[PDB]
């Protein structure tokens, strides 16, 4: 389709790429537009299998609730809100890091990197531990990106997750999707690390935006859709293993995100 | 009647005289706050509604610093009056000046400009007034002490005293310093003239805080040979009564030498003078804001701490 040629900017994610692709292709019409938008969303997720992309596409198409003048104006403002959501999340989350603390991360995440950069701009000293992310090497690239921030970093293997757990002070990771009950959907090496953190009583923090809220209610690891897992690339984390969630709608408890999901009408 | 106090800014001794050629002792910073600011805060917290400040040498600097302080603001409950005179040479001179000027009309407090304390005088003054009224003006001074240990670092050998008091009614009968003294001696008048408590105490820290009487100034002026308060209290008990009080949970000290200055600063850093703490910002100054952290570590704005630096203990 066209999402591939907007991948020229590595800073932006795949879901926002699909959102802006839909916005650009919206002004090509020559009601029945709902079917066209649904087919466009389906073609968009047919290339990349991500829950975040589908949730963002649904939330974008949700603004429906010639007469096309009103419809077009919403896309640019929506994109601006997603753009400012990252800064808002970073501002809300940078206050939870103290001097000399140890931070454990799983893989590459632009939100976590922005939060860390805000914390470093707040004149704080900390160390970061990143899992090597064996399936696709992204933890080492995250460490390389953090290297020029003058932040001490160290990459560890995904096998050595419970070995350095006692040396960490808090755990913050991103999320590819927030389910209705309160859990998160992330990389494969997330649930076991959360379990280890819970066993060691270490805090578990999740940072995600408001366009990743999906309406799913899994009960185990096999309840997630098969199209999203594809060696699986995605798992499910129980809401009881998450301490706090930092979004653009404010700090929310795992038991409080359900009300936000319902009010979002997604 | 409103409570009044007399503050002697100039320290007539020259203990701090490698450095005082540029700044007075009262303006020396202990924890980035002037000692006179500490004394003014203590006086305001204790309930003083009118403070008299006497300046003798380097009076211009103290006067210009006081006006910038919060105690000189119109919305203050402790009016501060600055009196400058170049003829002062000892505390007795300022007391005679106060007697001649009739500034005081009731019981007042006599403290120095380098006294750091958090003692709230509300019961010692009450009992002093009660025993003054009951006996029809026989008690003239009620000195304030603090119970401590002789081995404490805050008990300097140059400011160590031993007194003999009455257990029944607190009243000082003997006062002497222990500077270079090994075998102290006490007069026989106490034992052979009275009874019912002639105990001797050697666990009192001199806070240099006293509750005076209007006749104290007249007694000072009558004898033109008194310079310091120690001479007055030593000469009064030679013939008027001097009583005493002890605090057990509060803090009080007067900076006199470098050792005691360091001890008082260390005590202040470790929150021994609560609520007078560096992070409390009692001076109401924008440039003295601070945040309290673990291990009594205090950091202000724009600390710009580097990488690898370790703050092992209480650091300001």
């Amino acid at each position: 389709y066209f999402k591939s040629q907007m991948k020229e900017d590595p800073d932006m994610a795949s879901a926002v790429a699909a959102i802006r692709t839909l916005l650009e292709f919206l002004k090509r019409d020559k009601q029945g537009l709902r079917a066209n938008l649904t087919s466009a969303i389906e073609t968009l997720c047919g290339v990349d299998s991500s829950v975040a992309v589908s949730s963002g596409g649904e939330l974008f198409l949700r603004f429906i609730s010639k007469c096309k003048k009103i419809m077009i104006e919403r896309g640019e403002l929506f994109l601006r809100r997603i753009s400012l959501s990252r800064n808002k999340i970073a501002d809300l989350c940078h206050t939870f890091i103290k001097d000399g603390a140890t931070i454990l991360t799983h893989a590459y995440s632009r939100v976590v990197l922005r939060v860390l950069e805000a914390a470093v701009a707040a004149k704080k000293r900390f160390s970061v531990y990143v899992t090597e992310s064996q399936p696709d090497l992204s933890g080492k690239k995250m460490a390389k990106a953090l290297c020029h921030l003058n932040v001490p970093v160290t990459v560890v293997l995904d096998a050595a997750v419970g070995y350095i757990m006692e040396k960490a002070d808090l755990v913050i990771v991103g999320a590819e999707g927030v389910v209705e009950n309160g859990g998160i959907i992330n990389k494969i090496g997330t649930n076991q690390m959360a379990v280890c953190a819970k066993a060691q009583n270490k805090p578990f923090y999740v940072v995600a935006e408001s366009f990743k809220f999906v309406r799913l209610f899994p009960l185990n690891q096999q309840d997630v859709p098969d199209k999203f897992k594809y060696h699986p690339w995605v798992d499910y984390t129980a809401p009881s293993l998450i301490t706090l969630l930092f979004t653009d709608l404010g700090v929310l408890t795992p038991s409080a995100v359900s009300d936000e999901l319902i009010k979002l009408y997604l | 009647p409103p409570l009044q106090a007399v503050l002697v800014a100039d320290s007539f001794d020259r203990r701090f005289f490698p450095i005082s050629k540029d700044q007075p002792r009262v303006l020396l910073p202990l924890a980035n706050v002037a000692l006179i600011d500490y004394t003014l805060e203590f006086l305001t917290a204790t309930g003083v509604q009118e403070t008299f400040v006497f300046c003798c040498w380097k009076a211009a600097q103290i006067k210009e610093h006081l006006l910038k302080s919060k105690w000189c603001r119109p919305t203050s409950l402790n009016v501060v009056r600055i009196i400058t005179s170049e003829l002062y040479r000892s505390l007795g001179d300022v007391l005679r000046d106060v007697d001649a000027k009739a500034l005081v009309r009731s019981d007042f407090l006599l403290v120095y400009g380098d006294v750091i304390s958090n003692i709230n005088i509300t019961r010692a003054l009450e009992e002093h007034r009660l025993r003054r009224k009951l006996e029809k003006n026989v008690s003239v001074m009620t000195m304030i002490f603090k119970e401590s240990s002789p081995s404490h670092p805050t008990r300097c050998h140059e400011d160590n005293v031993v007194v003999a008091v009455d257990s029944t009614t607190n009243r000082v009968l003997h006062f002497q310093k222990t500077q270079g003294l090994r075998r102290f001696a006490f007069p026989l008048s106490l034992f052979q003239g009275s009874s019912d408590g002639v105990e001797v105490r050697y666990d009192l820290l001199d806070c240099h805080i006293s509750i005076c009487s209007p006749q104290v100034a007249q007694l000072f002026t009558d004898n033109f040979d008194y310079q310091t308060r120690d001479d007055f209290v030593r000469g009064l008990l030679v013939n008027n009564q001097i009583h005493m009080h002890v605090t057990a949970k509060e803090y009080g000290a007067r900076v006199s030498n470098l050792h005691m200055y360091s001890a008082v600063c260390a005590d202040v850093i470790r929150r021994w003078v609560y609520p007078l703490t560096p992070e409390a910002n009692f001076t109401d100054s924008t440039t003295q804001s601070c945040t309290h952290s673990r291990h009594n570590i205090y950091r202000g704005p724009e600390v710009s701490l580097g990488h690898g630096s370790i703050l092992e203990e209480n650091v300001l």
